[PDB]
């Protein structure tokens, strides 16, 4: 078996993209060589003599199927087998065919959906396509479940009369395309009461497993054509096999060698790195409200916070924000103190002009500083609009991670296109987990190629696309190439502030030429190209190095006294000990700290009683 | 064509039209911009 | 009345509990009026004229069924429907009928288990009972599972042949006894060709749900006879309905309205209280190593752990302890620092004597101090032998709770019987969650009737059987009543230390009437009737209050320098802050330590700037 | 009766037997004690 070539599926709903010639090219681009439409299938405005010899591979539509306003005569949806009907058109249907006539009543004529058997959800609509015969013969009781047989609306009228009668080798007047190959195959309304699901025959011995949607090949659940609920890499389960089983004898769970993490609508051995692994085995996009992310174990689990935890706000495109296009003026209030965004960011030029359709007034430019709190984002970042007054992306100077969970067009996490921006300004960016980045079309931007995003892409297959920006030769020759002394392999701004890759070293948020070893005011050491100050108690070494770590334990020589392994400023004189007994010490010859006589309560300046008078 | 109740409905210089049969309104997005109302830029093919 | 009565079932395979009349009484007390044996059904040494008519009620056996060494005429197991076979006799049998005869060959003759229809596990064995007839005609491939037909062992050599014919009104000359009702009713080898499990007739439209265990009445999951898996309040599920259902479309889990906790072979909506509610929604006895009791709002869940995870060792029997049956001097070491027993304790007389049949040497009575650290028992504590030298349960003074997951004889959690100890010595026992308390048969033990055991009982319905200890009117006339200062609740021993609660004051563990607030050296302060000594810096006034709060912020006068409410023994000598004002203190007129000045660079070893020379 | 390989088999003053038919050994627990080796005490029915 091989993974079926998926396509994202359009969502335009009767909107024409460009010219009649070009609208068809868009269709030719999205649905070419596609076998599983992950979204919706919309075939609109296809004009006469335009072929559709690429629609003969779609085997499954996960949303709805809209066929309207066409004029071509043969829309060959050949191998379509099931319309899962997740979404609906007009909130009712999962297959609409509407008003396919041209000017002189010569619209769609041959719609040979012979392999279609099942519609898991929704009704069907056929309307005002006056040149459509040969589908009135189909029986819509086998197709649609018994639940929706009331919502269904059908209308067929071929007033012309050039309707060919079809081959009599199949069900009473039931043919999709005129012939013997293209007539209906009933698999629900022909079988005895002893079957529940589909049934490939009238004999009680050829019944299909209830976890099969269109039809089966044998009697098992591994013999379906398309799986109804899940897919355990060989068969159509109903729920992914649990990770741990509970035996009712010893009253405790037990590992399961068949358990699979339930990701998406499949069962997998393990989940991708950027997803929230639950204990059930589920792999979610955003853990519960009370909970909050974990960091490691190789995965990204979610623990339960300790009360008031980092406020996260559902970004655009989820739940409360599905009616909203971008961050309007209205909906900007709820982004006050969100630390992370479980979602993705749409920055659309409608959020700066203010449309009267959604009754939304224009947004104000300085409001964008509310986004100075966020630190990472789960889905994608989509930047298309920005006030020309500002020279860089200021509201995003805290972001360090881009998870890219629900990416854009299924491809893009970062998308910075066609802006009057002169600097990206990403002094905080540390990784882009998944997706792709398109830094293209910006008027200036300049510093964009000298970043080496390859060091920011955690997963594989990710690619960048950096074109149509002010070339370096036209910007580097105008005093804009970034600063030196900071390992020039990376700069999100002209000053050395950012400089991804910090020279050979760095002093926190800034790059430097070398750590303060040997000399300098604060003594330092080097690990991972970072300069950390020594403990104040290490002696300034004018010869060799000073320390080999942060703690006073790694000093080469203490500045004052030495209490064992540690370098102390003054020997302890009141520190809590065992049995509630205080602790007093003294400095001897080599400034070493030794304990007082147990008796000496007021401390001691020497060993034993010969050290403390009182 | 669309009455001014739907003015400015089609973003990015849309050409809002009226489908006679269905009794519905819809956009005529410029090339390179997609979506129900010409909102998004077709990133997958150009800049 | 669906709570059908249950037994515990014996587990003494071929032993004889006394005489033939005592063994038959022990057999009657067990299985009289119960329908679901939870253990095993063993019927041994039952002589003639003993009427076993009390067995006609049993309907299910969760373990094996042994029927041996009888000489009775008929064993009326004529309502038994299934033998789950969770435990095998001789490692492979869930029904074994061996040697029911005496030395004249007139033994068992009628075993009319006409209703036995399923044996979910294990083979069957018959042997050497040369008066059993009308049972070789049973075809045992309909009853025994399809797998275990290779371990079976049956031979019916009734050479005497002194019984009736088999009615031809049942197929294949098969019958259990005489008459027409006592013959085989088949449900597995007469099914249709398509049936999944067992059936109800022969036609293809009768097969039962594949969860029905001993045949069904209708073709549903809610009309079985026995549920071969979990039962959910009317039905027979395969697994209990999970609490949360992962949504493959939005990639997020959401609660299930019919989700239920799996507690044993039942789906209950709420766990019993003394049962660890786990993450997967299933009541457990004791979760994995990396966990601990996180009691939270009543439910005893268990989190990851508190970092370094405390020691929890396995109890007797559970785990790697089934071989041995008490704490012998071979498994005492494994209890080194275990602070919580996962299981239960068994201290038995053979532990001190030293068993030769298992080769373990005697336990030295000084190795019981290893048990000094235990703080909680999840199952039960059974004590039957303590070194007569010792005078109380010293090894369990730190015992703090007995949960009661497992119980002895399915009823008892605390079992102190047949000892020579004088007082209990369980000074820190606070709660017996579930079980009953059997403290009986001790020659010389007082103080056991004073305690209010209703105060230690986590649930209702528990009761104590405290009887036949040292007489009530014999501890008065010896001085064996506890301290007059301990509250009327009770007392474990004679000391003022080992009481339930003090009357006026407590000091650590001891109970005292008037503690040291106004006199004595530990000048304390009363707080929750436990007066404790406060901050050690403020000596006792003439007779007045010495101190009122824990810290120095409450003492009236402090025996040393008084820095207002912030009393310390010395004057501060260089407290740290911003800009490092090395402010020291000194002894001014009113003994208050006043702030130093940076003018005297030598600190402040004298007063102010007029008394600060070298 | 039973050989010295099974001596001290039955605890609490046991009377270890030899089952002739099944060719196995067993106990003859004194009254009040239960178990395969007469180890436990029948708590439900006495002290």
């Amino acid at each position: 078996l091989e993974e079926k070539k998926v396509c994202q599926g359009t969502s335009n709903k009767l909107t024409q993209l460009g010219t009649f010639e070009d609208h068809f090219l868009s269709l030719q681009r999205m649905f070419n060589n596609c076998e599983v439409v992950l979204g919706n299938l919309e075939i609109t405005y296809v004009q006469r003599n335009y072929d559709l010899s690429f629609l003969k591979t779609i085997q499954e539509v996960a949303g709805y199927v809209l066929i309207a306003l066409n004029t071509v005569e043969r829309i060959p949806l050949e191998n379509l087998q099931i319309i899962r009907g997740n979404m609906y058109y007009e909130n009712s249907y999962a297959l609409a065919v509407l008003s396919n006539y041209d000017a002189n009543k010569t619209g769609l004529k041959e719609l040979p959906m012979r392999n279609l058997q099942e519609i898991l959800h929704g009704a069907v609509r056929f309307s005002n396509n006056p040149a459509l015969c040969n589908v009135e013969s189909i029986q819509w009781r086998d197709i649609v479940s018994s639940d929706f047989l009331s919502n269904m609306s059908m209308d067929f009228q071929n007033h012309l009369g050039s309707c060919q009668k079809c081959d009599p080798s199949c069900p009473n007047g039931s043919c999709w395309g005129a012939g013997e190959e293209n007539c209906q195959k009933l698999t629900k309304i022909i079988c005895a009461q002893q079957c529940s699901g589909r049934c490939r025959g009238k004999s009680p011995s050829d019944c299909c497993h209830n976890q099969c949607a269109a039809g089966c090949t044998g009697p098992r659940e591994s013999d379906c054509l398309v799986c109804r609920k899940f897919r355990n890499e060989a068969t159509c389960k109903d729920t992914c096999p649990p990770l741990m089983l509970y035996n009712p004898t010893t009253y405790q769970m037990d590992v399961n060698p068949e358990g699979k993490y339930s990701f998406g609508a499949t069962c997998v051995k393990k989940c991708p790195r950027n997803y929230v692994v639950t204990d059930h085995g589920s792999c979610v996009r955003a853990c519960g409200a009370d909970s909050y992310e974990m960091e490691e174990d190789g995965v990204r689990k979610c623990k339960k916070c300790e009360g008031p935890c980092r406020k996260v706000c559902n970004g655009i495109g989820i739940g409360e924000f599905k009616d909203s296009l971008s961050i309007n003026a209205t909906n900007i209030k709820h982004f006050k103190n969100c630390t992370s965004i479980s979602g993705d960011l749409h920055i659309l030029p409608v959020a700066f002009r203010g449309d009267s359709f959604t009754h939304t007034p224009p947004l104000d430019p300085q409001e964008l500083d509310i986004l100075k709190t966020v630190k990472e984002i789960t889905g994608f970042l989509l930047i298309q609009a920005w006030p020309e007054n500002r020279t860089d992306l200021h509201a995003f100077e805290n972001l360090e991670i881009i998870r890219g969970r629900t990416k854009q067009h299924g491809q893009f996490s970062l998308a910075v296109v066609s802006l009057n921006i002169t600097s990206l300004g990403l002094r905080s960016l540390k990784e882009i987990s998944d997706g792709d980045v398109i830094i293209s079309g910006n008027k200036n931007l300049c510093y964009a190629n000298t970043i080496n995003w390859k060091k920011l892409f955690g997963t594989s297959g990710q690619k960048t696309k950096i074109i149509s920006n002010r070339g370096e030769n036209s910007c580097k020759a105008t005093g804009q190439v970034c600063h030196a002394l900071c390992s020039p392999e990376g700069c999100w701004g002209p000053e050395p502030r950012d400089c991804v890759s910090c020279r050979n070293v760095s002093r926190g948020r800034e790059c430097v030429d070398k750590c303060n070893l040997l000399e300098g005011e604060p003594r330092e050491f080097v690990e991972n190209s970072e300069c950390i100050q020594c403990h104040p108690e290490c002696l300034p070494q004018a010869m060799n190095i000073t320390c080999t770590g942060r703690g006073p334990d790694n000093c080469i020589q203490c500045a004052h006294y030495i209490d064992g392994p540690h370098c102390v400023k003054t020997c302890p004189a009141g520190v809590m000990g065992e049995n509630n007994t205080l602790v007093w010490k003294y400095a001897d010859a080599g400034h070493v700290c030794h304990l007082c006589h147990p008796n000496c309560t007021y401390g001691c300046t020497g060993p034993g009683l010969e050290g403390c008078p009182t | 064509e669309c009455p001014l109740s739907h003015d400015g409905y089609c973003l990015h210089d849309g050409v809002c039209m009226y489908i006679e049969a269905l009794d519905k309104y819809a956009c005529n997005c410029v090339v390179g911009y997609i979506g129900e109302r010409c909102q998004y830029r077709d990133l997958k093919w150009w800049e």
